[PDB]
């Protein structure tokens, strides 16, 4: 399947050459603020993410080979969490801001414009400032993200069996991580307790999506891209 | 057809 | 804090002595809504009891202010009792061990809104760990890794250094069950990326859990009601 | 809380 013949080395730049690129918001300064306005522009940055995330995640190793039902499951699961950490990767060197886009930054307090909001910013702030004590490289979060694309949907899925392929190609996605870390000169068990401090801040992006998703779909405050929406009911019910 | 999954077939 | 200052077997036996036992369900053989929310919820009562007393045993839990163990036990209690009913159904293929007297499958359970799917996902973990071959020594590491990893960013210092010590301790019971390098790491990102998906299920249960809907088919203990108000 | 008296004992 080619990606479980990857190497290390040859996983790194194909996650690298994948990525999308960051989207600018419509956001103009000389116009305060309403809820509506706020999620107007959160709401019409995430949609134009998403048509990027998808075709981005068809550069994933190893994803083109599901199946195509399986692909708009993990998806469906996951694009929550993508965006989160893609937000809070390049949120890293504004410490106590979250850089939605180049020209959106924005501390907690005008995140408290929008009614449960603040809980959210703060728990991406926690993870931001966590990723910055950590020193967190670009090789390790486009390994990290793509982690999340494959594992957060395999337990919510008549011999597939290729639920298997999926946990190889995530054990070669591992091995891609170590590599890194043995690159940067740290020992074996500096690998490994990096490696584990890494995979459980998963844990916390997972709990940041699920805590989002269950504010977004109480809504009516800016009508919602056809997408975003089909996105969004594919965690209701 | 979500748009999801023309969006993927494309 | 001693805990750092403890070895890897040390850490081993320390969590394994600190394990709470299998309760039993209310017998009577006799399912609605009102009945199996019952049993669940008395269930879950007890063993709140217990994981408290079981977290306190959790080397390093006690170093925190009572504060921070309120909050690590509010954030994870529903997660530590998934993955140890998922523990506890792994040689129940198929099934739930809620307790020795209370075995169920997937087909009950539909008595109750939303909880067919939450069981569903209780059960692929549960096969999961099955296929990987989980061992005690490495799922008490897990449970008390979520302890203090699941609420530790909504604070922190002294508690990811307890969890590089689990870390060392997982890492430490692989090498003696033979496995290789390759097979270490690899072998503990799958168990850590199972944590992902029992804090999903957690939060997936939690909404129906809270709610006034499912707050009024039975009434619960002031214990459970307050761990519930906590993600509220 | 309770739980504030159940973790003291
Ligand atoms: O790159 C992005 C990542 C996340 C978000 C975003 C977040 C990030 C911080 C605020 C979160 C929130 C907003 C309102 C209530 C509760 C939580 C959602 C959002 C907002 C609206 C949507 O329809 C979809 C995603 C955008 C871009
Ligand atoms: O060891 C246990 C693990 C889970 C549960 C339990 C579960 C069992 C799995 C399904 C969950 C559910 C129930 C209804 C709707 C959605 C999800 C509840 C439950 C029920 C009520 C509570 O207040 C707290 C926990 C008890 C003991």
């Amino acid at each position: 399947s080619l990606a479980l013949s990857l190497t290390a080395d040859q996983m790194v730049s194909a996650l690298l050459d994948a990525e999308p690129p960051i989207l600018y918001s419509e956001y103009d300064p000389t116009r305060p603020f309403s809820e509506a306005s706020m999620m107007g522009l959160l709401t019409n940055l995430a949609d134009r993410e998403l048509v990027h995330m998808i075709n981005w995640a068809k550069r994933v190793p190893g994803f083109v080979d599901l199946t195509l039902h399986d692909q708009v499951h993990l998806l469906e699961c996951a694009w929550l969490e993508i965006l989160m950490i893609g937000l809070v990767w390049r949120s890293m060197e504004h410490p106590g801001k979250l850089l939605f886009a180049p020209n959106l930054l924005l501390d907690r307090n005008q995140g408290k414009c929008v009614e449960g909001m603040v809980e959210i910013f703060d728990m991406l702030l926690a993870t931001s400032s966590r990723f910055r004590m950590m020193n967190l490289q670009g090789e390790e979060f486009v390994c990290l993200k793509s982690i999340i694309l494959l594992n957060s949907g395999v337990y919510t899925f008549k011999s597939l069996e290729e639920k298997d392929h999926i946990h190889r190609v995530l054990d070669k996605i591992t091995d891609t991580l170590i590599h890194l870390m043995a690159k940067a000169g740290l020992t074996l068990q500096q690998q490994h307790q990096r490696l584990a401090q890494l995979l459980l801040i998963l844990s916390h992006i997972r709990h940041m999506s699920n805590k989002g998703m269950e504010h977004l779909y109480s809504m009516n405050v800016v009508p919602l891209s056809d997408l975003l929406l089909e996105m969004l009911d594919a965690h209701r019910l | 057809h979500k748009i999801l999954h023309r969006l993927l077939q494309d």
